[PDB]
């Protein structure tokens, strides 16, 4: 979170994924223009991305299917 | 003026060439912030010369370090003044004592 | 150095300030004491923790 | 370049042949001026300041 | 003078005994002033009842024990300093304790009357450990401020008190533990000044915002003598919930209530369509809708413009 | 021009805005230590008793 | 309760620096409450009158030197900080001095006026030493508390004041140092009472009478957060509407400035000039009519 990054590498396990899955994760509300799941508390992404990860609804597979499927809804929404 | 001395500032603060040396003596006739004009004692005198000399102070101005060189006088108005006194302190001096 | 100074002047033992061996109930209520000036830091006493 | 030229053709702006080189203070200093001395050369005009 | 008083913004209260009081701002030297100079007063200085005299029958002194009882009197004497008690109207107040049964005393045990409160009826006072023993005791109740334990007091009772009654360390004072800090605080330009932080834990008979609001009224009375858009809104007349509203107001060319609201009720309503009863259903709207006589409009007339 | 918002533009940014602070020579790998700056008003910085 | 509240008592006067004042009566503690509290209060928010701008003619800054005088001139500012003068109504007063001749310029040289009492006439300001020196200054004195410095002045004030005005920091806090003591009050029935003396040494300017009448006067009004608290379409011109070059041809002849100007003529009032429909399509569109009198206008 704010100060440490134990509580969730407690999740993932390492200590450079929970960067790369929030290197990932939090470039959606700098260019993306989303909103996060947490409540926001006026933080800047890169610990936003933190909280959601750290909340147990983000690991890197859980990312994997909600950018699959926004590209089955483009797809057949062209034809 | 440092409370705890080692009496060696009276020799060393005299001879860095930075205050005004009697060379001659008398008393001050004319006492100024920016020059002293002092009259030769007239046993010091000689019979060529009047006898009467001026030290023209060095005012605010630079030093290398971008530091204030400024001479202050000490001496008062009708005063015996010995020779080789310290007539005009330096920048850090104190009445012929260093004061860092 | 200067924290390590003060933990022990903190905890010490000496055998003579005020108040040896008396009866306390809680941590809390030993800073209720030393803050008054009715007793000292280092002095033996008689006390219950949680 | 071709927006500034529509610039100079909007309002008619006319930057000049001359280009600044002024001596300004190092910004984060305070103080007073304590002297303006002038060298010029040999020969060369002088000016109503020095 | 154009002195800095302050507005107290918070109370962070954990529960029913504790409370996180901030502040800001404040001028510097006078934040380390008050929070030591409120610390001098719940120490020493503030005013209740406590348990100050003990006596229990079949007793000499509390180095010794007492069969049926788990504990040591010294542990006994220790639960009645945690014991919380409030005597409202009397000055001193004796009470009664006694016991019979398997197990803990709670402070259910007391022989109360209706005047002396004990907010914690939960604290054990002693444990019967088999049936046949009992606890018989009798304590004393006092009124005062701060802390004397029984060394001093001793120091200052000087009564030969016979064999069989015991003293304890009084708690006059409702404060258990408090402390304070002084953080930075900012107005806009002046990062300098200092805000007051101050934590706080009393215990029962009191709430812990009472103490601050009480305790520097003390402090102060020693000085006395020293200060000496709307929806129906884009929405023609027949459709607003009303009809003597609607039909007549068209035939004038406004066909809404755009140059209503601008144009005068006495000559919109001397018109051949209304009249003196139609200022009810005019002036009651522009009271809703705020407008005026004369007013002109930010964005009245979209594309749109029809009628029935 | 040092002028009203720009103080609360920064503040608002330099919340929440990790910054590193190295000291040569940085002899092993604590030698440089993320940091996070809570801004003070003066000419020098102010460090942590444990670091 | 057994309360018992002080009374102000003594005013040991022992010079117009150096001063005592003793309190009474003071229970156990609380001779260390208003001992302590008093003193952090009264060593920095007390009001008093300083020098802060002294100007000479002929002299441009701080750097530069006068002759007669035999004091360098950043030095005779550093004297002028010294000079303890009680003011009473106003906060501003413009002090003039002047001399002539060889003879130490001090503090009795200036004209006075009626609420300014200088406290230390005595004092030193310069020492001119020829026959032809005369100095003149022109000195602001203030009335203030706390501390500001030169630098506090120049950004606060964007303002540029002449050349030659050299200032001064603003050393307000007219006390010097204060010490004080616990010792015992004789009331007889109540032998723990304890009373308090407080020695007060400061320079001039200041009765220690007043000096803890305001101090109080400080401190018992921040309890009381404690003993209480627990349109732009109406200003846009004529260009804006990229209007007819018929009509435009007529409004800049009918003489009107702003929309709120035209607004302020009717329809009818513009009628009479050569070279509606065009109005009653454009007004229509971005919230607008016509025929809608202002009033209380203009508001510039």
């Amino acid at each position: 979170a704010r100060v440490t990054v134990q509580d969730a590498v407690e999740k993932i396990g390492n200590r450079f994924d929970l960067v790369l899955v929030a290197a990932r994760r939090a470039r959606q509300m700098q260019v993306g223009g989303k909103d996060p799941l947490v409540p926001e508390e006026n933080d800047k992404t890169t610990v936003i991305a933190l909280r959601e990860i750290e909340e147990g609804l983000i690991n890197n597979q859980i990312l994997d299917v909600r950018e699959r499927q926004e590209q089955q809804e483009q797809e057949a929404a062209e034809l | 003026k440092p409370l705890v001395g080692t009496g060696m500032e009276r020799a060393v603060a005299v001879d860095s060439g930075v205050t005004a040396v009697a060379k001659r003596g008398g008393v001050v006739q004319y006492v100024d912030a920016s020059r002293i004009v002092i009259k030769v004692n007239e046993d010091e005198m000689y019979p060529g010369e009047a006898g009467i000399d001026i030290y023209n102070l060095t005012k605010y101005t630079r030093s290398n370090q971008n530091t204030c060189i400024n001479q202050m006088p000490c001496v008062s108005l009708g005063e015996p003044v010995e020779r080789g006194d310290v007539l005009a302190d330096g920048p850090s001096t104190d009445l012929g004592e260093l004061a860092l | 150095q200067d924290v390590v100074l003060g933990l022990y002047y903190m905890t010490r033992d000496c055998v003579n300030a005020k108040g040896e061996g008396m009866v306390l109930t809680g941590p809390k209520e030993a800073e209720r004491l030393y803050r008054s000036g009715l007793a000292s830091l280092h002095a033996r006493v008689k006390v219950r923790i949680t | 370049t071709p927006e500034e030229k529509l610039l100079r053709a909007i309002f008619g702006e006319k930057a000049s042949d001359v280009k600044d080189s002024s001596l300004r203070v190092p910004n984060g200093v305070s103080g007073t001026v304590i002297d303006v001395q002038v060298f010029t050369r040999d020969g060369v005009e002088k000016d109503k300041r020095a | 003078t154009e002195f800095l008083k302050p507005r107290l913004v918070d109370i962070e209260q954990v529960s029913s005994t504790h409370a996180k009081v901030t502040l800001e701002p404040l001028e510097r030297g006078f934040g380390h002033t008050l929070g030591n100079a409120l610390r001098r007063i719940l120490l020493s200085s503030m005013p209740g009842c406590a348990v100050t005299e003990v006596e229990i029958d079949g007793v000499l002194h509390e180095y010794s024990t007492k069969e049926g009882v788990q504990e040591d009197i010294l542990e006994i004497l220790l639960n009645l300093k945690g014991l919380a008690v409030r005597v409202q109207g009397k000055d001193e107040v004796i009470l009664t304790l006694n016991k019979s049964g398997i197990g803990p005393v709670t402070a259910a045990d007391i022989t109360h009357d209706g005047d002396v409160e004990i907010v914690k009826p939960q604290h054990v006072i002693c444990h019967l450990t088999d049936e046949n023993a009992s606890i018989s005791m009798r304590i004393k109740v006092q009124r005062g401020r701060g802390y004397v334990p029984a060394s001093t007091r001793i120091h200052s009772e000087e009564d030969e008190r016979p064999i069989g009654r015991l003293l304890v360390d009084a708690c006059y004072s409702p404060v258990e533990r408090i402390a304070y800090n002084v953080e930075a605080a900012r107005v806009e330009q002046r990062t300098d000044l200092d805000k007051l932080v101050i934590e706080m834990e009393t215990n029962g008979t009191i709430d812990p915002e009472e103490a601050i609001r009480r305790a520097a009224t003390i402090l102060a009375e020693q000085l006395e003598a020293f200060v000496d858009f709307d929806p129906i809104l884009l929405r023609p007349v027949d459709d607003l919930e009303l009809v003597r509203s609607a039909n007549c107001l068209k035939a004038e060319a406004i066909h809404y209530i755009g140059d209503l609201v601008q144009r005068t009720e006495v000559e919109l309503l001397k018109t051949p369509n209304l009249g003196k009863k139609s200022l009810t259903e005019i002036k009651d709207v522009l009271a809703s809708r705020g407008l005026s006589l004369g007013m002109r409009l930010e964005n009245w007339p979209p594309a749109s413009i029809a009628d029935e | 021009r040092e002028e009203a918002v720009v103080w609360d533009i920064l503040d608002e940014v330099i919340r929440e805005h990790p910054v590193l602070l190295n000291r040569a020579p940085t002899l092993h790998r604590l030698g440089i230590q993320a940091f996070e700056p809570v801004l003070i008003e003066g000419k020098a910085i102010q460090l942590h008793p444990l670091v």
